């Protein structure tokens, strides 16, 4: 049942195409790549970990040792056990990325409502032909703020105006 | 099927159980290794249960080093291969009867396998010191001697050898036996008088290049050579649905070698033809003692065919072998069981394969 | 800049799934680190009686 990790982990590569330049993040995955490979191989590649008693102690036929290492192997049959240790720091990390998660989610999900509500407010209030400057000083106190500074200093010249908007003058 | 193990035999040159097939060769260019191979990749049945699928190994080393044999005999007890092998050995020490004799007691070793129903590979090594002996016999004799001083019935000697093996029908009880003859050369000649009398035998050729291993690319068969007659009908179905275009493909790669020489500027074809024609050369190179089972061979000559490896670079294919073969051990193990079952790619099994390509492809 | 904000739509519903089960593939295989153990025992004890 790991496919549907590894095809989850798969969307978000064809999604973290939208992320160039992902330092770890891939490098994380190759690592659960290394030790996933690597466990098959390291459960496929053993025997039944014991001592054949039956065919290959009759071997011997001057035993004197495979009881001895039956008894240690038997000894320590209780191998050593694993952790599963986290449950104090890894719900941290996921309560950390959840917390990111939900902000960025409801965030994007507001602000797509918002750009489609400017699409929306774009499409129907465009009076470009008739519009009233003093609308614009309405809607831009930095209209007026930016020309009253202009007039104060007294730098007539309107810089960046000339490449878009003819000089159109006699000379 | 006589699944092989190496990658480029049965993509190219299919062996059949019951087809006598050769690999010829030059001298320390890789000849035994494709043999010990097949012998350690029969492993996969020999553990198993099924009669007909095991497939019992006889090497029968002639006139080679006692040393030598010593090595094969620790090699094929590394990889566990002695619970089905069979050496006869006639090494050079030895006078020359024994020589002359060891490869034919040891087919006679072969047909009692074949009698008895089951199945069973020999492998010759080699030949080409067999009739040595059998030239040392024909002229210690008086007899007088016929084209480059084998005598004249040395045709008859592979001829008599080599036909003690093919496929027994239903009404003898469906066993088997097949060989494979080595031929050792002088410097890349095909037209000796022995190896043109081991060719007009054996249903087809390994031709093992030295120059090709020269370059490393071990095993070094050369693929616009190497041909089998009735390889093609007793090939797995899927390897044959996935490589049809594989032979056609380096037949189109090796018309365009020495046109690719001159360092001219061409068109857009060529070029793709040939990142590609370099990219499946680089990618049936394979390791020693590492068979591939025809259930791992199928994917990667798939992606070697449909254009994917196309973005990568040249070095990096000797170890997307691997990555992608613990790719697909570690997450789509059901589709190696489909391929193992089956044999066979249906519609969904290509249209899934062609997903776990291009999602590993894709980085 | 609608479609830079499209695609990071249901991203975060995703990537709080992928979090999780990824650190689980990841840290479900020091099982398989004391199988090792197991394992190995076992080979120097196979080792050792072939030797005998
Ligand atoms: N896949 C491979 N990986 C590593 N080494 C290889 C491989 N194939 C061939 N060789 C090398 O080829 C050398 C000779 O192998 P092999 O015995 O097949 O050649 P040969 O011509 O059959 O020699 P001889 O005719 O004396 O038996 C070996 O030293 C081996 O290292």
């Amino acid at each position: 049942a790991k496919s549907a990790a590894n095809k989850l982990d798969w969307a978000k590569v064809i999604s973290s195409l939208r992320i160039t330049g992902s330092t770890a993040t891939q490098l994380s995955s190759f690592k659960k790549r290394n030790d996933e490979a690597r466990r098959q191989l390291l459960e496929l590649q053993s025997q039944p970990t014991e001592v054949d008693f039956s065919h290959y102690r009759s071997v011997l036929k001057n035993t004197s040792v495979i009881d001895k290492i039956e008894s240690y192997v038997k000894q320590y049959k209780p191998v050593k056990i694993d952790a599963s240790k986290q449950l104090q720091v890894i719900e941290s990390f996921e309560k950390h990325a959840m917390t990111n998660a939900k902000e960025t989610e409801s965030l994007v999900s507001k602000e797509l409502k918002d750009l489609q509500s400017t699409l929306d407010n774009i499409q129907s209030a465009r009076p470009f032909d008739e519009l009233t400057v003093d609308d614009l000083t309405k809607i831009k106190p930095e209209i007026d703020a930016k020309v009253e500074e202009m007039v104060k200093k007294g730098k007539w010249d309107v810089p960046g105006y000339k490449d878009r908007f003819g000089n159109l003058n006699v000379m | 099927p006589v699944q092989t193990g190496l990658k480029a035999v049965d993509a190219l040159v299919p062996i059949g159980r019951g087809q006598r097939e050769l690999i010829i060769g030059d001298r320390q260019t890789g000849k035994t290794a494709v043999a010990l191979d097949t012998i350690l990749n029969q492993k996969r049945w020999n553990n198993g249960s099924d009669e007909s699928k095991k497939l019992y190994c006889v090497y029968v080393a002639v006139g080679q080093k006692r040393s030598t044999v010593a090595q094969l005999v620790q090699t094929l007890e590394q990889h566990d291969a002695m619970k089905y092998s069979i050496i006869v050995a006639a090494t050079a020490s030895e006078a020359a009867p024994l020589q002359y004799l060891a490869p034919f007691t040891a087919a006679s070793i072969g047909e009692w396998f074949r009698d008895n129903g089951k199945h069973a590979l020999i492998v010759y090594d080699d030949l080409s010191k067999q009739a040595v002996a059998y030239r040392q016999l024909s002229l210690l004799l008086r007899r007088p001697p016929g084209r480059e001083a084998y005598p004249g019935d040395v045709f008859y000697l592979h001829s008599r050898l080599l036909e003690r093996a093919a496929k027994l029908s239903e009404k003898e009880g469906s066993g088997s036996l097949t060989a494979l003859p080595v031929i050792e050369t002088q410097g890349g000649d095909v037209s000796a008088y022995i190896p043109t009398n081991v060719i007009s035998i054996t249903d087809g050729q390994i031709f093992l290049e030295a120059e090709l291993f020269y370059k490393g690319i071990r095993p070094a068969i050369n693929v616009g050579l190497s041909v089998s007659r009735v390889g093609s009908a007793a090939q797995v179905k899927a390897l044959k649905q996935v490589a049809g275009s594989l032979k056609l493909f380096l037949a189109q790669y090796r018309e365009v070698a020495a046109f690719a020489q001159f360092g001219s500027d061409l068109d857009a074809s060529t070029k793709q033809t040939l990142v590609r024609g370099e990219r499946l050369t680089q990618l049936l190179k394979q390791n020693q003692y590492s068979p591939l089972a025809t259930e791992e061979q199928v994917p990667l000559i798939y992606a070697g065919v449909n254009g994917h490896l196309d973005g990568i670079e040249l070095s990096r294919i000797g170890e997307f072998e691997s990555s992608f073969l613990s790719y697909l051990k570690s997450n789509h193990n059901e589709l190696l069981t489909e391929i193992r079952e089956k044999g066979e790619l249906s519609k969904e099994l290509l249209a899934s394969l062609k997903s776990a390509t291009e999602s590993f492809v894709a980085t | 800049r609608i479609d830079s904000v499209s695609q990071l739509q249901n991203v975060a519903e995703t990537t709080k799934v992928l979090f999780d089960v990824s650190k689980e593939t990841v840290e479900l295989e020091s099982e398989a680190f004391e199988l090792k153990q197991k394992v190995e025992l076992a080979h120097e004890a196979k080792a050792v009686l072939d030797s005998w």
